[PDB]
């Protein structure tokens, strides 16, 4: 089993059940960053301390994908189903088959829309969705 | 004038309704009895949709409507109760032959696939040849429970009751055992257990243990409750001291269901239910990843979005307290408390990957339990 | 029906009836933004969470011309016409015919006017206008 | 039977029969207070105590507008009613459907009347409604 | 019969005959504000209740305007009228077009005179005006 | 028995037998406070002075919760009990792990009712409640 | 907006559908036989209708 | 002269019925079991093409 240089034709998203599949260029095409910080330290005024831990477990994370992407269509869709009324999860997945490093998120929702510029060159459409609750995979193959 | 039935229509009747209150299962009622205008060969099985609806079955045979009379009368109510034509000869051709009626239950799958819970009621109870019903809903992914009018469970020796002669051995299967003319299992089971959603934070009933029915009636005794149930006071529940059954006792002025319906020695009906709930919700989100795709490739890739499925359905699980919460029930150290591996497609041959079967994929589990018994010392010291 | 790569050439805008012809240079010379965030997630202190999604269906789209173009000579009247004191809605749409990317505004209103710099090279003249209810169209060539 | 996340999209008010429709901007659009505490503890000069309850169940709401909503002309209606010395009770509803939380009055009276502000840019108009009887739904859905 | 976006250049507001002209900056430039409240609950110890409605119907407007404006002028005539001993009433009338938004009062009379500052920019000059009787007119443009 | 740093995960509390499980956002989502000052000290005109303790040990607790809570339809059927005529204890407990400080009460009663503001975001609601007798736990722990 | 075209969602399952596409077609393929018409190839619009209450229901159950 | 005055260019005037509207001044017609052979219409289940003949009457039910 041995470990895999890294290579995104061994990354695999799954939204909604299908694939993510036409992502601009850059080494920032998935990312996904935790919603708060984990603890605060707290000193008084005699140099005794204090932690403390949340309990809040959230995440989002931003998608940037190409104007000509089946999934830009599926993101689309999802936005005018939200813009209707109808509020349902959507779950969100996503792995490195070398490492084994990535999250899973049951459900989520679109939280930010992205801008449509037609220009002289093509550009970005930059897509953000919100969970309350992200649990990130243990890499077992470090 | 006109009345006021021309544009709307208000109506009045005296009977009782509760919220609806949909959940998981549907439990099935097998007997002998047959209708002739809705399971004449026609249907082994039958659905429903309330029971005032029913013509069909008389509304006095003991059989089907006293026993959908205990099935439907929750707090809140399930739907659509699976009706019955599946053995309706007797037992068996040669009554004392068990082959007639394991038959019998091999050919009453081949109509409906809908059903989890196996229920006879009313009749069929005590006979030798239910042992069928034992030995096959092993292996079988159902739930079985027989509950006795009487019987001699209250001997703590003796072997021929049903709850003896099966005894720790089977894993799928329980007693309600009572005094006469009750319906039991369909009182709490397909009732209550029907209407369990796991799809909300919390909703983990992982006892069963003290849970009230609708309306009925408890048995008599201290020391007769412990030869049925075999619950020992605060050790546990031995198998050699008892046979499991479950007899709704009554303590202070309350009547609740007790021992939780176990199966055997320490196994319980919530932990069966709420695996089965992870079970056939995996098999509903593969199907519903079937259908969406255009395909899915036997690559890694496909191997992968395959696996994507029992990942978003072990947080789901976690979130309802059915997985535990990822420390060692030893130590107190951290453990994860589920693993997923997905295999590889690459080393296994081409000779078997024209199958269009794919590799299995493993998943690891643990499970979070809850309390039936509690101890306080109360030292005092003037 | 060949996915036909992006260009200039086939992008169509059409204001109050009328094209949109001189366009400044750039990959950013109309586009739009939605109003506000689609949702918005509240994680509690005990690790519970809810999301929120508005009813606000608005955007603005920001159009760069050069100072020779019959699109400033109509954006300039209808801003005079504005200052009068004569409020009307005057439709906005543009599209691709590449991707049926795009999306339609009934009522429109200028939000920003453009600064009229002179110097030694010929600059941008900027607008802005202002929707209450934009539909993106869905793109069904991907 | 999902728990829909919230959306005032799917939050609806009915006032004499009519739905509310243009609401002003913000997290408190319509509030419901209630007319007094519900009860109040006795301690005595030797540590025993006694609570009592009251038999006051009545409550306030506050519906906030903007300059051009029919509920507003509809409300201005109901005032000139008011002063003409005609009072009826005009019933207030309004629910969540999301978790069936809300409540019902069977009727109400106008307590307070807006502020006509014009100057630069359009503003609030709040309106007061009371009743002498209001009973809060059970929200089923959690 | 379009539904006029809001704009100060077309409401009109009229004082004893001649327009009102040089106002402050800000939202609030004309404001009339009901001079009690509309009604009373009475709850009782045993959970009945009474509601009370007044018969009075009064205002207050308030005008803020800059040093150099005619209404300036014409305000500390009146002034000087009221404080001599002369005391008529001088209509006072405000409406908007878009919406037919507004009220009259056919007796108004000065109630406070503003303060004369110098300092290093000019300031506002606050008057205020008070009538016995106020009609609202009803927006049949809602 | 280390001392754990605080953690809101190892903070419960008991209402009526069931957990308090949806809370709001912030550092004060459970807090109690006592009814009265513990004593005065009385300074009379020659200089000598006199102490008086009382002898009321009374506390009221405030309760911050979401929208979506278990809790919020606990207390807000127990709020109806008490308006139909029904007047009994229903004890309320809390204790932090790391420290064994907390107190009880075995006889709580509502005392103040939220507020039900829909708005566009999700908003707090509001619970309070008071006993006639709170003994505080000892932290052991420190 | 004035409530005639329907809400973006499938009335039989209340998932989600468009409520209105409209198919704009292609001169390129169209002969310059027909071009010289001067007359405009159609273009095709979709619809979905929302409709109204007629006619009440309510049950009212009693119990004592 | 009420279906004239319907302005469909404001948010929400789809005035779907035309089915419970006063007109200025008229009376009305008589009978009830006479309502449903003309209007067709049956009580709960809709309107049926056998059982009657579509039209309009001016019907009144409480005082109005």
């Amino acid at each position: 089993m041995a470990m895999k240089a890294y290579s995104m034709l061994n990354v695999t998203a799954t939204l909604d059940g299908r694939r993510v599949i036409g992502l601009m260029d850059g080494d920032d095409a998935i990312t996904t960053s935790p919603g708060v910080d984990v603890g605060t330290m707290l000193v008084g005024a005699d140099g005794s301390w204090l932690f403390s831990q949340t309990a809040d477990k959230s995440a989002t994370v931003v998608i940037k994908l190409k104007p000509n992407s089946p999934t830009h269509r599926q993101l689309t869709e999802k936005w005018m189903a939200q813009r209707a009324g109808r509020l349902v999860g959507f779950p969100f997945d996503f792995i490195d088959s070398a490492s084994n490093e990535g999250g899973t998120g049951a459900e989520f929702f679109i939280q930010k829309a992205p801008d449509d510029s037609k220009g002289n060159n093509a550009v970005v459409r930059e897509w953000t969705i919100v969970t309350g609750e992200w649990t990130p995979t243990i890499p077992t193959l470090l | 004038k006109l009345p006021y039935s021309r544009v709307t229509n208000v109506t009045l009747t005296r009977t009782d309704n509760f919220p609806t209150r949909r959940g998981f299962g549907t439990q099935l009622i097998l007997t002998h009895t047959a209708v002739s205008g809705q399971v004449d060969a026609t249907k082994r099985t039958k659905l429903y949709a309330s029971l005032a609806e029913v013509e069909a079955d008389y509304p006095a045979n003991t059989s089907v409507y006293k026993a959908a009379l205990s099935a439907f009368s929750q707090n809140p109510r399930p739907i659509r109760l699976k009706v019955g034509y599946a053995a309706t000869p007797t037992g068996g051709d040669d009554a004392a032959k068990k082959a007639d009626f394991i038959t019998s239950l091999g050919a009453i799958l081949n109509y409906d696939q809908a059903f989890y819970q196996i229920t006879l009621d009313a009749a069929l109870r005590d006979q030798p040849y239910l042992d069928g019903l034992v030995e096959w809903v092993e292996a079988q992914p159902k739930i079985a429970m027989i509950d006795s009018n009487a019987a001699g469970h209250e001997d703590p020796a003796n072997t021929t009751v049903i709850a003896a002669r099966h005894k720790g051995t089977v894993e799928r299967t329980a007693v309600f055992y009572h005094t006469d003319s009750t319906e039991y299992l369909a009182a709490s089971m397909a009732a209550y257990m029907s209407t369990r959603v796991f799809d909300d934070a919390n909703s983990a009933y992982t006892l069963k243990f003290k849970k009230a029915p609708g309306v009925r009636a408890i048995d008599k005794g201290s020391a007769v409750v412990t030869a049925i149930t075999g619950f020992v006071e605060q050790t546990g529940q031995s198998e050699s001291a008892g046979h499991c059954a479950n007899t709704l006792i009554d303590i202070g002025d309350q009547e609740f269901l007790v021992e939780g319906s176990t199966l055997t020695q320490n196994v319980f009906l919530d932990e069966i239910h709420a695996t089965d709930w992870i079970i056939a919700r995996t098999e509903e989100e593969m199907l519903s990843l079937f259908l969406n795709n255009d395909r899915v490739p036997f690559t890694d890739q496909g191997m992968q979005q395959l696996a994507s499925v029992p990942r978003a359905i072990m947080q789901l699980a976690a979130r309802a307290g059915i997985v535990a919460l990822d420390l060692n029930p030893l130590t107190g150290a951290y453990e994860p408390a589920y693993t997923i591996t997905v295999p590889s497609v690459f080393d296994i041959p081409e000779s078997q990957r024209k199958a269009r079967i794919a590799p299995a994929i493993q998943v690891r589990f643990r499970y979070a339990g809850a309390v039936h018994y509690s101890v306080i010392n109360y030292t005092m010291t003037f």
